[PDB]
RNA sequence: CGGAACUGAGGCCAUGAUUAAGAGGGACGGCCGGGGGCAUUCGUAUUGCGCCGCUAGAGGUGAAAUUCUUGGACCGGCGCAAGACGGACCAGAGCGAAAGCAUUUGCCAAGAAUGUUUUCAUUAAUCAAGAACGAAAGUCGGAGGUUCGAAGACGAUCAGAUACCGUCGUAGUUCCGACCAUAAACGAUGCCGACUGGCGAUGCGGCGGCGUUAUUCCCAUGACCCGCCGGGCAGCUUCCGGGAAACCAAAGUCUUUGGGUUCCGGGGGGAGUAUGGUUGCAAAGCUGAAACUUAAAGGAAUUGACGGAAGGGCACCACCAGGA
RNA sequence: CAGCCGCGGUAAUUCCAGCUCCAAUAGCGUAUAUUAAAGUUGCUGCAGUUAAAAAGCUCGUAGUUGGAUCUUGGGAGCGGCCGUCCCCUGCUCGGCGCCGGCCCGAAGCGUUUACUUUGAAAAAAUUAGA
RNA sequence: UAGUCGCCGUGCCUACCAUGGUGACCACGGGUGACGGGGAAUCAGGGUUCGAUUCCGGAGAGGGAGCCUGAGAAACGGCUA
RNA sequence: UCAAAGUUUGAGCUC
């Protein structure tokens, strides 16, 4: 059965951002996938998305821009020490200059250089570049 | 095309998706009031009855069930009724 | 992996420990059968005894006659074809004399012409063959 | 897809969004529960039921004009059966299976849905075990079954 | 590698196909696979008809049919030569010629 | 006046129950389908018999004989007979978990799919152990024994043929009742779930829409006709991208590598052998090693060479027509 | 001779010698176990149409994984529309004490895990390291 | 449950009752060229193998067993088979 | 509208 909609929906943002699309419907909107979006938003990576309010689980429609070369995710949810954080993220990114990696932590939802500067380890979500 | 209103699709294609693909989810069955010449009260009928739809004080039959929408009987006027 | 579950820990390492098995070096590490067949008994030499002078013919392509030297051991009797390699030793190795043997560099398997022959002579009588060969030392008579 | 076939088919009941009443409807809640209570004593389903009002009253769902459920209503009065209906019709589908197997021993295909169905009894009795219920010594057993219907 | 598409049979949904015997040979053949053919012909072809015209009494009396159908087994085809080999791109080409012949 | 159990009737609490998933089960409506089982009906041909007619060969092959045949063969007509089989209609069509499933009629129950403002409200997906089914041959009993036909014999060619050709012909091939669980059981492609190009055709259910055409006398149905919708067997199509290539809108969404979960492979041989264990009346199935030897084994595609494979074209050291 | 490919059948750049030349230098050679190299056991990280490979099919308890839904915001002051410092429990004895009441301090009680951060606690030797 | 012994708690031992406990989360049984640890070698990051060996803990002095003496021994450079 | 057609010094091919 359906078990991870942000998988789902994560895939069909990269076949959209292959294809240059302009804009993406996608069917099941969950309250954690609302707070990744806005979390690019803010940061300036894709443009204004709308969300579909159904008396059910929304549907979110993104306008969508052409910075964004990957956005993907981690299943399963790894527990991510100070430690660790370092190889991850060389490990998974391109580089130490940009991209980066958003882990949802008891703090909040924030990029892993936030975490660095708030002292907070936690639990690894996905990541973006 | 690329570019595509999705959020602001035309009635004529909200009709001409599937049920659940419409934007938002939406019926196609109706209810509609029933009548004979005769008697005098109107039935209220659902599109898809899967009933027998005798009418008041049993005078006589308007309705025998089939696949879809049910079929009246000969000279039997209606008006579907909104909300 | 395919089970990426966070608690297959267990279903994970179970697989790995059958298949470790199918790998034939790690089964010819573990498994007793190969140390205690091998004459060597997991070691680089062993003493032996001359007991006869074999000329074994090559393989094709090439063409020649191998000087093979068949050594019975003491420790646990076993028979070998230990190889003399270079030009003109053999007149050296007499009969009835110890002979110190090593390895071949192959781990089990026949090199070359020399069909299955692992085995070659390093001493006689507590002289280095290189020392006869080149002409350094002499043989104690 | 579905659980013991190969069919994979979307086709089901999809309610709008407004759980608004319309404006011509003014039948109360009341007085459709004194036609409940006639129907349950009669003898009916909830499923019944739900399908006249909606054909004859034109009263699609009553959890969107009342507030609770109809169900719910029947377990306040007393009507509800001692197991629920869908392991009833179930099982009386069992017997119907074993019935025309003890003639026709050869209907293998029968047997393998004869099988399946049991399997899927003991799915829902699980559920409905752990929902409360029914007693933990209930137990379908086809010597027993066909006292119940 | 894949020879063809369709292994030279018609097995899309099915699964099996009753076999028939060959009429020049005896060799079973998937029905399916088999090669049919329906030659409907005329109990006098064309030059024995005109022959056979000096024959008959009546001036133009039409002549009854033979409604055959037959199949034959691949090896036997190719001897008795109703289908040549293709390349591996004409192959494809799967629509018969019109009926100039 | 304080601290424990028990027991009567209040006042107030906005008084108490999350939605109904393009998750799922169950119900309903008319359909749909070589879907299954049992019983019932029909057809020719078949080989056999009985009878009648003329008659000397019939058979069979590349060419012949054993074979049947003037004690009437073969051929034709009319009757009878038993068991197979249900052609042609039959499709790049349908249904089934899979093998597979097609003479008429009747009985029994089921189910995928569709329409649905039907009920419950997480009841779900995949799975060692365990279980049901599972073409042909094989086996054990009966029943039945028409055809073909392992085995076998003989007759033919042939250097040999204990084969390919022929005449016979056993077990088997048919039904019921008992075992068995193996095929290239192939799409050689595990199951669910999402997303990313078209194009026409088709099968089912459903919806809409000038007009033709039967019911005939309209309606509402039937056959055409033009469309839309769901999933379904397939087809074509392209610099989507992938892939060693052959190829695939999936064998895609991979060094920009993690949606979920089973099974299973790690040089060739030795060897699916041995030993052990288990099942089976037997046949055999299943689990399943080592020694030793060995430097290569294979795949796709290119150019040759060959071809008792086909298509084109030429030559009196080819033929054809002939000559020394 | 040659770990392997290969060399040697009368001008041998591959043998035995001489003549030279190379690497390392008081050290080098040989053998065996073993490690990186091995994305050839792969959790990070392999394969499974045709190179070796998917149980003939379906059922099935443990195992593993599982839709959505409940707290968002608020007050005072601060820096260059933006950010940050200050604050977001409740229910017997004395003083910031003030004119029996109010607050605070103290004692006891708190529906519950995984997860994350601190401290203590850690035998030395060893390792890194001033 | 009640005692014995023992410096105390306990099938440690004795007697009388009850019939329990473990198991696909791999028990039970068999193997181990296994004393354990602190550590060493190797390395990109992950990991892999080794570790009798000068510090700690255990066990042992031909094989097994038994004991006096002593605060302390089931001692082996103390005894008896 | 299908009877058959076997072999070839050991005495030296090749980037
Ligand atoms: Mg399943
Ligand atoms: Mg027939
Ligand atoms: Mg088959
Ligand atoms: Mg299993
Ligand atoms: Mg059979
Ligand atoms: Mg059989
Ligand atoms: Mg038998
Ligand atoms: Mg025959
Ligand atoms: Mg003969
Ligand atoms: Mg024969
Ligand atoms: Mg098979
Ligand atoms: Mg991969
Ligand atoms: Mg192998
Ligand atoms: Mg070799
Ligand atoms: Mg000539
Ligand atoms: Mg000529
Ligand atoms: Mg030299
Ligand atoms: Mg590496
Ligand atoms: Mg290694
Ligand atoms: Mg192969
Ligand atoms: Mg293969
Ligand atoms: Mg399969
Ligand atoms: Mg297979
Ligand atoms: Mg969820
Ligand atoms: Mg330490
Ligand atoms: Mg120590
Ligand atoms: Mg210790
Ligand atoms: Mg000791
Ligand atoms: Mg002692
Ligand atoms: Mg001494
Ligand atoms: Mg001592
Ligand atoms: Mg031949
Ligand atoms: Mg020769
Ligand atoms: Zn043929």
């Amino acid at each position: 059965v359906r078990m991870n909609v942000l998988a789902d929906a994560l895939k069909s943002i990269n076949n959209a951002e292959k294809r240059g699309k302009r804009q993406v419907l996608i069917r099941p909107c969950s309250k954690v996938i609302v707070r990744f979006l806005t979390v690019m938003m803010k940061h300036g990576y894709i443009g204004e998305f709308e969300i579909i309010d159904d008396h059910r689980a929304g549907k979110i429609v993104v306008n969508l821009t052409g910075r964004l070369n990957k956005c993907g995710v981690i299943s399963p949810r790894f527990d991510v020490q100070l430690k660790d954080l370092e190889k991850w993220q060389n490990n998974l990114l391109p580089s130490r200059q940009f991209g980066f990696i958003v882990l949802t932590t008891s703090a909040g939802i924030m990029d892993h250089e936030e975490a660095r500067r708030k002292h907070t380890g936690g639990k690894i979500l996905g990541f973006f570049f | 095309p690329l570019a595509k209103d999705l959020l602001h699709p035309s009635p004529e294609e909200e009709k001409r998706k599937h049920k659940k693909k419409r934007l938002v989810q939406s019926p196609n069955s109706y209810f509609m009031d029933v009548k004979c010449p005769g008697c005098y009260k109107i039935t209220t009928v659902f599109s898809h009855a899967q009933t027998v739809v005798l009418c008041v004080g049993c005078s006589t039959v308007l309705c025998q069930p089939t696949g879809g929408k049910a079929r009246l009987t000969e000279g039997c006027s209606f008006r579907r009724k909104q909300h | 992996g395919k089970c990426r579950g966070l608690r297959t820990a267990r279903k994970l390492r179970s697989h790995r420990r059958d298949q470790k098995w199918h790998d034939k070096q790690y089964k010819k590490a573990h498994l007793g059968t190969a140390l205690k067949a091998n004459p060597f008994g997991g070691a680089s030499h062993a003493k032996g005894i001359v007991l006869e002078k074999v000329g074994v013919e090559a393989k094709q392509p090439n063409s020649a006659i191998r000087k093979c030297v068949r050594v019975q051991l003491i420790k646990n009797g076993k028979k070998i074809t230990a190889f003399v390699p270079n030009d003109g030793c053999l007149n050296f190795i007499e009969e009835n004399d110890e002979v110190l043997v090593a390895g071949f560099g192959r781990k089990g398997h026949a090199v070359g012409d020399i069909p299955g022959v692992r085995f070659k002579v390093v001493k006689v009588a507590n002289v280095s063959l290189l020392a006869l060969y080149k002409g350094k030392k002499e043989r104690p008579r | 897809g579905r659980m013991h076939a190969p069919g994979k088919g979307l086709s089901q009941s999809a309610l709008p969004y407004r759980r608004s009443v319309p404006t011509w409807l003014k039948l109360t809640s009341d007085d459709v529960k004194e036609q409940i209570y006639k129907l349950a004593k009669k003898g009916l389903t909830p499923s019944q039921i739900g399908v006249i009002l909606r054909d004859s009253h034109g009263v699609a769902q009553v959890r969107f004009v009342t507030g609770n459920k109809i169900l719910r209503i029947l377990k306040s009065k007393g009507l509800a059966p001692d197991l629920p209906e869908d392991l009833y019709h179930l099982i009386k589908k069992a017997v119907a299976v074993r019935k025309h197997l003890e003639r026709n021993r050869k209907d293998k295909d029968a047997k393998f849905r004869l099988i399946l169905i049991e399997s899927r009894i003991h799915r829902l009795a699980r559920y409905y075990k752990t929902k409360r219920v029914l007693p933990p010594n209930w137990k379908y057993e086809s010597s027993t079954a066909s006292a119940l219907v | 590698t894949k020879k063809r598409r369709n292994n030279g049979r018609a097995k899309k949904g099915r699964g099996h196909v009753q076999p028939i015997r060959c009429t020049n040979c005896a060799r079973c053949v998937p029905k399916d696979k088999a090669i049919k053919k329906f030659v409907i012909r005329n109990i006098v072809e064309a030059a024995a008809v005109r022959d056979i015209s000096e024959a008959s009494v009546f001036d133009a009396y039409v002549l009854p049919k033979l409604y055959v159908k037959l199949h034959y087994c691949v090896s036997c085809a190719i001897h008795s030569k109703v289908v040549r080999n293709r390349s591996r791109e004409a192959r494809k080409d799967r629509t018969p010629p019109p009926r100039f012949r």
